[PDB]
């Protein structure tokens, strides 16, 4: 539990535990819940029922959400979490690309079917697929959006916010939609936390390649939290701002295959005329 | 102003009396009030429940003070007093005063 609380972003965001003082401020909440470090630092399958629903219910209370879902049981066998099935099946269809697309396809396929049936090897497979890679992006995640803060990447250039880097954490996870969309969340709130009056614009992110695809970056962006849906649709226009600064002459060098439109490829050469061309856009909008 | 029962032992051997029970439930009702109420001078801050908050944090279950504190004008002398003549008799009530007082404030520390 002390794991699973230190990389999500609600109690990274109440600690600010990318700073120094993180571990006394959760240790200090840990004691205002009334919770036992030894409870939290042992495996959560260790503890007796009673307690767990007890501390399931501490932290229910504290996180206040009205979050509900699907709980599937077969037998004698470990009860399944919908949320945690579709994260396995999500990380084994995105990743990594250096694999074929049906051979990530057949992957996926095999983690679905594992998650109805006791059988031995395929809780097996479903468990290790839990305990390496599901850990390993969030761990991967949260590191970014530290350095990010702790080393001020980012930057206001005009009408947004924009975020580079020196070197990508790990380039197998930068062009799955899961890890960008989440990280680009994570770091836009964490970024506004700290200082008043960051709410009012949108953030540009922007993450290099090498290797077989040296001399390139991925680029998407996240609108502004003080946005107001007038129902809960959550519609977004920063993909439609990059598809048309792509119209602009002379061209760039632009890669535009994806279904998704606010994710695109740029060439590293045309990144400062990408930077013009943006703002541009966005204060032609603005005028 | 009642009858300080503590300030008539001073002359005694204090190991003789403070098995007395009207005497360990004075002393043991005295230094509560001590561990709620003292003020380090020239400061705002109960020093001793900063300390238990502090200690619950860590979940540690030792409890360090000072015989100045004890000693001085806002402590309780008698006790500063009575603790070197008597302390295997001394600790005992002490420590069942610091358990009530913890166990006031963290409902959780029985765990």
């Amino acid at each position: 539990l002390f794991s699973a609380m230190m990389v999500s972003e609600y109690f990274s965001i109440k600690t600010k535990n990318w700073t120094q003082k993180g571990d006394v401020n959760i240790r200090h909440l840990l004691a205002q819940l009334g919770i036992t470090l030894h409870e939290t630092k042992q495996k959560f399958e260790a503890l007796p029922t009673e307690q767990r629903n007890l501390v399931v219910d501490v932290l229910e209370k504290e996180m206040d959400s009205s979050f509900a879902t699907f709980f599937g049981t077969l037998g004698y066998c470990g009860k399944l979490s919908a949320c945690d099935v579709a994260r396995a099946v999500t990380l084994r269809l995105e990743m990594p690309k250096s694999e074929t697309i049906m051979n990530r396809f057949r992957s996926g396929q095999s983690i679905l079917r594992s998650s109805i049936t006791g059988e031995r090897q395929d809780r097996l497979n479903l468990n290790n697929t839990f305990t390496s890679i599901c850990q390993r992006t969030l761990q991967v995640s949260w590191k970014t959006v530290a350095a990010a803060i702790n080393q001020s990447e980012i930057i206001p250039n005009g009408p947004y916010y924009l975020f580079s880097c020196s070197r990508s954490i790990d380039e197998d996870m930068v062009d799955s939609r899961h890890f960008l969309y989440n990280t680009a969340g994570f770091m836009i709130r964490a970024f506004a936390s700290m200082k008043k009056g960051r709410t009012t614009k949108p953030l540009i992110a922007m993450f290099p390649l090498t290797g077989e695809s040296a001399g390139w970056l991925v680029v998407t962006g996240v609108m502004p939290i003080a946005t107001i849906y007038e129902d809960s649709l959550l519609k977004t226009c920063i993909g439609r701002a990059f598809e048309r600064v792509k119209k602009m002459t002379p061209p760039l060098r632009i890669v535009d295959d994806y279904f998704n439109s606010d994710i695109i490829r740029l060439k590293s050469e045309d990144r400062t005329r990408f930077i013009d061309f943006l703002q541009t856009v966005f204060e032609g909008t603005s005028n | 102003i009642p009858v300080d029962i503590l300030e008539n032992i001073r002359g005694r051997t204090i190991r003789d009396h403070v098995s007395d029970e009207a005497v360990a439930k004075e002393i043991e009702r005295r230094f509560k009030n001590f561990l709620r109420s003292f003020h380090e001078p020239g400061n705002k801050q109960t020093k001793y429940i900063q300390m238990i908050k502090s200690m619950a944090a860590d979940n540690r279950e030792s409890l360090e003070v000072s015989f100045t504190d004890l000693s001085d004008d806002n402590g309780e002398q008698n006790i500063s007093y009575f603790l070197p003549e008597a302390p295997n008799e001394m600790l005992a009530i002490m420590d069942r005063a610091a358990t009530e007082v913890v166990m006031n404030m963290y409902p959780f520390y029985s765990r």
